[PDB]
């Protein structure tokens, strides 16, 4: 799950969503692709929660760091350009006004939705 | 056990779209035996039987070329051996256009699978249409497949699959050879697929 | 409700203006003192507690009060729309031009 | 004598060893002169002489006014002081009087014929049942000179002549959607405000990015009202039309096989044979159902399949054409509506006929 | 307003227009659902409790089930007619010669006098046809799908002329126990569908038989449909704006509840029209999910048709058209005098059938490969009640009872509505006590 691609919100299993909330992971921004198969533990389940989703809300409180164990033979394509290239915001976004997660998600799909409306022909 | 492939990849209308004049120039490197030496045969002869075109026929909408274009073709190759100009209106043309009419349908309205040019269709005298692998003799086969340039050693290991009644695998190795590319990519079954491929690797 | 406020040289009124196209509005500055403020022209704007109207005409040709469940008897239908809103509540800004960054009476 | 000699040349042509070539050629170009030949009018009646027998008085048979020669009984034994009765025979012939009439009853003795004005001996019927017929008896199966052909080298009527196919016989060479299909009846709805009318074939309306839901807007392209918020209206209606489908099977006519004999009838008789039972009169021929169960089911697929949209959604490859659509227009709600309808019809043919196979008696 | 307007306006509510039976009086009355009340849906053919799975047939089995027919029919009749033997229907010889057969229309339609044709079964006659005719003869009764004996003289093998038809014959009747049905006087009343004027919906029809029923407490009442014709011009336009399956439900709920008051019993005689059961024959009993728990115990459905016990009593249930259709093609020499319905009934009687008219009219659908072991009478019944488009009338005849009811509203006017009593005695007699003891035809 690639949720979003700017800025790489990232989860497995297709319907675990999840986000890198607090780690400065510049190295695990430009690197993933489908075919990786990593590692995890003791990272909360938000279910029963609704507000934008009831799916497998995953959210790590940093305890079990990423686990690097696998790469994924793909090479890249050619449209990102318009669709990923500025996130960067995002990185202190969270620390902006101390982003809680559920209004993190919903702060995102409105900025999808505004880029979709405004960006980049104005 | 008999003549539906798997099912119907290389159908009516798949991609292709190309001019008239180049089909000779693509022939000496893409059309699958069969084919190849029927239409070697029909630009000598310039002429054919009641069932030999309904074969030949119906491959060309392998490429899917447009009937007035194809009917164009067909009167090049017909007059110019004289076919009478008036004739070709009420005779042969009709049928033709008529191969992409209302009925025909999965009689006419598709193309041919080699397991319909094999477990049917005798070829009879000095005609052309049918499996060379299965019709042709072996070794008059032999030399006249040798005429493709062809090394002895893959001429030999492949009459030998030859013999062993399963043919497909020889029109693979055979193509394999020929374009010298050490995988046959697929398991072959029909000769407009045959023939997709072909223009794939360009 | 958010856009772009845009003028026309051809329609000489409001629309609401983005990517995907532009929309009649009726901003209202209160107290029925409106705008004449002419910098707000081109610039980025939004409004929460807004009005949506429609009009609706037709062209009807009902003979009678018992086949106002019928259908023969209706041809056109035109369809205004517009918006409808007071400026005093007005989220405002303008375009800071994303680029590669006397004489008059 | 024009049909049966016509014929009778017909088979005479095979027997000799000219090429298959040569057999097309002069099977056609005599084909088609014949046609000609009358289609520009220039063929005296004389050669149009139909001849019939008959059985009993023109009253006593069931068909008061339905059969095509019968009708000039009434009139010969109600029009003149003449007699006909049981051992007769009528030397008559069928004539359009620009009347829109069955053929069933513009029957007519020739003398008047050549007498009035407005008798139009119909040079249409004589062709799709006098030498057409005949020559499918023999010519047919001929390779590649198939049915509709031998149509389209007299008079081009095969729209209504397409129907005819021999189509029992196409197994000796498992298929694509549409032309699963195609050979059905679409659906046809009428509109609760415009009035106008429609035709739903496909989920999609059309062209690739445009495509939109069917049920969205009305066709005609003024008219403003969205047939979708009338779900329920729909609902009857397919109901209300399935419940007539069903109604011919269960009532299926019989019809013969011969493709000279062509008699129609239920009464199903006793005798019988390899292929099933025997009509009466052609007393060397089949019979074969009408509506073949094969249809029925046919179009109960037909109409499942254009209300679970969900499927052809899947199997769409673009994604950006999808996600947009999605993100477009496909609610909760549009989609349960689709769901309900899609839903009556599927339930109300896996009810109970055909998708089962008792297993539990194949293996015994 | 317009609605029931030309029928709130009868001027005939309550008047008995005509009758039958021993002396009963105006103000009829019942036990409601007093403790003893016998009700079974019998058989030794099965009673239908589930659905068909059918949707497709198998040519050949017709021909048998036809032919099973014609065959268990035969001997049965032969058994007790003392004839020896039959005749492979092409031997032509010159004397008294007995044949076993079922008539049939040679041409597409209806029939005449003169062209009878018939047809014999699988084995006796080797399988196959003969036209006939019967000129020469004096009085007959035929119409498709009916077996029978015949006699004539095959003089070219390929024709024959009849001489004589020897007569159908009824099986006897339940003879039941002398422990069970000792009972007293009994009321039930009955009425067909539709249920409207054609052109509301309105159901007012319905208001004042519910009212009747409240009135006068009856032991059941058995309402045959069909609750909503499809032919009902209000919805062949595809007009009402709702779901019908919901229709249904409703002017069903409007029933249960309006009765549950007056403590009776209800059962339903479903048919071929509403539109929200499927139209085959015979049908499934009605289905329906939702039950005022404690009247399980009150109301059942049944199939159509079916065959009902009552205190030892039967009841032939039919939701058909049959003597329309029977009307529609019967052929009889007899001029003189004649009940055309009395001849129809008589026949209706013997061949063991709900349905023996065969080939069917062009709409009333069948599927044999059930119908025969479904809906085959189980006893020759005592009471048989069979809706129309005729008008009403009343027979005893030869042991059994019918009652033509009529319909409930004819097109946009009144109509009628069938209520009987029964009772049986204790001892012998002519050994058929009728167990109907009278019978009113009141109308709305
Ligand atoms: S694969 Fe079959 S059709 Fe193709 S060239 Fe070989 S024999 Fe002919
Ligand atoms: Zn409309
Ligand atoms: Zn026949």
């Amino acid at each position: 799950g690639v949720l979003n691609e700017p800025a790489g919100l990232y989860e497995l299993d297709g319907q675990l969503g999840l986000c890198l909330a607090y780690q400065q992971f510049r190295g695990l921004r430009r690197v993933m692709r489908p075919g990786v198969c990593l590692q995890l533990q003791d990272v909360h389940l938000l279910q029963s929660v609704g507000g934008g989703t009831r799916r497998p809300v995953l959210a790590p409180c940093l305890r079990g760091a990423v686990l690097l164990q696998s790469f994924s033979r793909q090479k890249p394509g050619a449209h990102s350009s318009r669709q990923a290239y500025g996130a960067s915001l995002y990185e202190q976004l969270v620390w902006e006004r101390q982003l809680g997660l559920p209004l993190y998600l919903w702060a995102t799909k409105a900025l999808e939705e505004l880029a979709c409306k405004l960006c980049p022909h104005v | 056990s008999h003549s539906y492939t798997g099912q119907d990849y290389s159908t009516q209308g798949n991609v292709g779209k190309i001019s008239l004049d180049q089909i000779d120039l693509l022939s000496t490197k893409s059309f699958p035996p069969c084919m190849r030496q029927l239409h070697k045969a029909l630009r000598e002869n310039h002429h054919l039987r009641h069932g030999g075109r309904m074969q030949y026929g119906l491959f060309l909408k392998g490429i899917g070329l447009t009937l007035e274009q194809a009917l164009q073709f067909w009167k090049q190759e017909f007059i110019k051996g004289k076919m009478d100009p008036d004739k070709f209106d009420k005779g042969y043309s009709y049928n033709i256009r008529h191969s992409f009419g209302k009925e025909g349908k999965r009689t006419d309205y598709t193309p041919f699978s080699c397991l319909k040019i094999i477990l049917s269709n005798p070829p009879s005298q000095g005609d052309y249409h049918g499996c060379p692998f299965r019709h042709s003799d072996p070794e008059l086969l032999k030399q006249k497949l040798q005429s493709y340039k062809i090394s002895p050693g893959g001429i030999s290991q492949i009459l030998d699959l030859v013999k062993g009644t399963h043919y497909q695998v020889a029109c693979q190795k055979y193509f394999e050879m020929i374009h010298n590319v050490d995988d046959c990519g697929f398991s072959l079954n029909h000769p407009n697929q045959f023939f997709c491929e072909s223009q794939r690797i360009l | 409700l958010l856009g772009v406020l845009v003028a026309s040289s051809h329609k000489g009124c409001l629309q609401l203006r983005d990517q995907s196209g532009s929309l009649p509005c009726l901003l209202l500055a209160k107290h029925s003192q409106p705008l004449s403020d002419p910098r707000l022209i081109g610039c980025l704007v939004r409004a929460e507690r807004f009005q949506l109207i429609v009009e609706r005409d037709v062209r009807s040709s009902f003979p009678s009060w018992k086949e106002l469940s019928m259908p023969g008897f209706i041809q056109k239908q035109q369809a205004r729309v517009y918006v409808q809103f007071f400026l005093a509540d007005a989220l405002i800004l303008p375009v800071p031009r994303p680029c590669l960054h006397h004489l008059g009476q | 004598d024009l049909a049966k000699d016509t014929g009778n040349f017909v088979i005479g042509q095979i027997l000799s060893d000219q090429s298959r070539d040569t057999i097309v050629e002069n099977i056609q170009k005599r084909l088609i002169e014949i046609g000609e030949n009358v289609l520009n009018g220039s063929v005296p009646v004389s050669q149009f002489e139909i001849n019939k027998a008959l059985t009993k008085d023109p009253q006593d048979y069931p068909d008061k006014k339905s059969l095509p020669h019968v009708h000039v009984a009434l009139w010969i034994n109600s029009q003149g002081g003449r007699k006909v009765k049981a051992g007769d025979t009528v030397s008559y012939v069928i004539c359009q009087d620009g009347s829109n009439l069955t053929a069933s009853q513009r029957a007519y003795a020739p003398e008047q014929l050549q007498k009035q004005d407005n008798l139009t001996i119909d040079t249409q019927y004589y062709l799709a049942q006098q030498i057409h017929p005949v020559v499918a008896r023999i010519c047919e199966p001929i390779d590649g000179i198939d049915a509709v052909l031998i149509a389209t080298w007299l008079g081009l009527d095969p729209t209504q002549f397409r129907v005819h196919h021999y189509h029992k016989d196409e197994e000796n060479d498992q298929l694509t959607d549409e032309e699963k299909y195609r050979d059905c009846e679409r659906f046809k709805c009428p509109c609760p405000t415009c009035g106008t009318e429609n035709i739903y074939d496909n989920v999609f309306d059309g062209s690739g990015t445009d495509m939109e839901p069917s049920l969205y807007r009305c066709s005609n392209i003024d008219c403003k009202a969205s047939p979708l918020t009338f779900t329920v209206q729909l609902s009857n209606k397919l109901i209300m039309d399935i419940r007539r489908f069903i109604k011919k099977y269960y009532d299926g006519w019989l019809i013969c096989e011969e493709p000279t004999c062509r008699n129609r009838t239920r009464h199903l008789p006793l005798q019988f044979s390899r292929t099933g039972p025997l009509c009466p009169a052609c007393m060397k021929a089949t019979l074969q159902p009408e509506y073949s169960d094969k249809s029925l089911y046919t179009q109960l697929c037909f109409y499942r399949y254009i209300f679970d949209a969900e499927c052809a959604l899947e199997k769409l490859t673009t994604d950006h054409e999808k996600d947009k659509l999605k993100k477009q227009f496909f609610t909760p709600k549009v989609l349960q509506d689709y769901r309900k309808l899609k839903n009556t019809a599927e339930q109300f043919l896996s009810r109970s006929g055909y998708s089962e196979v008792n297993l539990s008696k194949l293996f015994a | 307003a317009t609605p029931s307007q030309k029928y709130n306006s009868r001027s005939n509510r309550g008047e008995v227009v005509t009758s039958f039976g021993l002396a009963q009086g105006v103000s009829w009355s019942g036990r409601g659902g007093a403790g003893n009340i016998s009700l079974k849906v019998l058989g030794c053919p099965e009673a239908l409790t589930g659905s068909y799975k059918s949707m497709f047939q198998k040519l050949p089995d017709i021909r048998e089930v036809l032919t099973c027919k014609i065959e268990e029919l035969g001997s049965e009749l032969k058994e007790h007619y003392k004839i020896e033997a039959f005749t492979p229907l092409l031997a032509p010889a010159q004397e008294p010669v007995t044949l076993l057969g079922q008539i049939g229309c040679d041409s597409n339609g209806k029939l005449n006098n003169k062209s009878v044709i018939l047809e014999g079964d699988r084995e006796h006659s080797s399988g196959a046809q003969i036209p006939v005719d019967l000129s020469e003869l004096k009085e007959y009764s035929l119409f498709p799908g009916q077996v029978v004996i015949m006699e004539g003289i095959n003089t070219t093998g390929r024709k024959l002329v009849a001489t004589k038809l020897y007569e159908g014959v009824p099986l006897p009747f339940y003879q039941p126990t002398e422990e069970d049905a000792d009972f007293e006087q009994s009321m039930v009343l009955v009425a067909c569908g539709p249920y409207t004027t054609s052109d509301s919906i309105t159901y007012d029809p319905l208001l004042d038989l519910i009212a009747v029923i409240n009135h006068d407490r009856p032991d059941v009442c058995i309402l045959f449909g069909p609750f909503l014709d499809a032919k009902h011009e209000q919805v062949e336009n595809c007009l009402l704006t709702s779901p019908f399956e919901d229709i249904f439900k409703q002017c069903l709920r409007t029933i249960i509840e309006g009765t549950r008051s007056s403590g009776s019993h209800l059962v339903f005689v479903p048919s071929l029209r509403d539109v929200h059961h499927e139209p085959v024959y015979p049908q499934p009993p009605f289905s329906y999910s939702d039950l005022s728990r404690e009247d399980k115990k009150q109301v059942q459905f049944v199939s159509e048709p079916c065959s009902l016990s009552i205190n030892g009593v039967i009841f032939g249930l039919t939701s058909t058209d049959l003597l329309f259709h029977l009307g529609a093609e019967e052929i009889s020499s007899s001029s003189g005098t004649s009940d055309r319905f009395s001849r129809i009934l008589k026949h209706i009687l013997t061949q063991r059938s709900y349905y023996p008219l065969y080939p069917p009219q062009e709409d009333m659908a069948i599927d044999y490969e059930s119908f025969y072991v479904y809906a085959q009478l189980p006893v020759t019944p005592d009471v048989l009640i069979i809706p129309s488009e005729l008008r009403y009338f009343v027979k005893d005849v030869l042991g059994c009872v019918c009652v033509n009811p009529g319909r409930l509203t004819k097109g946009q006017v009144g109509g009628t509505f069938a209520r009987l009593y029964l009772r049986r005695p204790a001892a012998d007699g002519a050994e058929r006590q009728s167990p109907c003891i009278a019978v009113q035809v009141v109308r709305i």
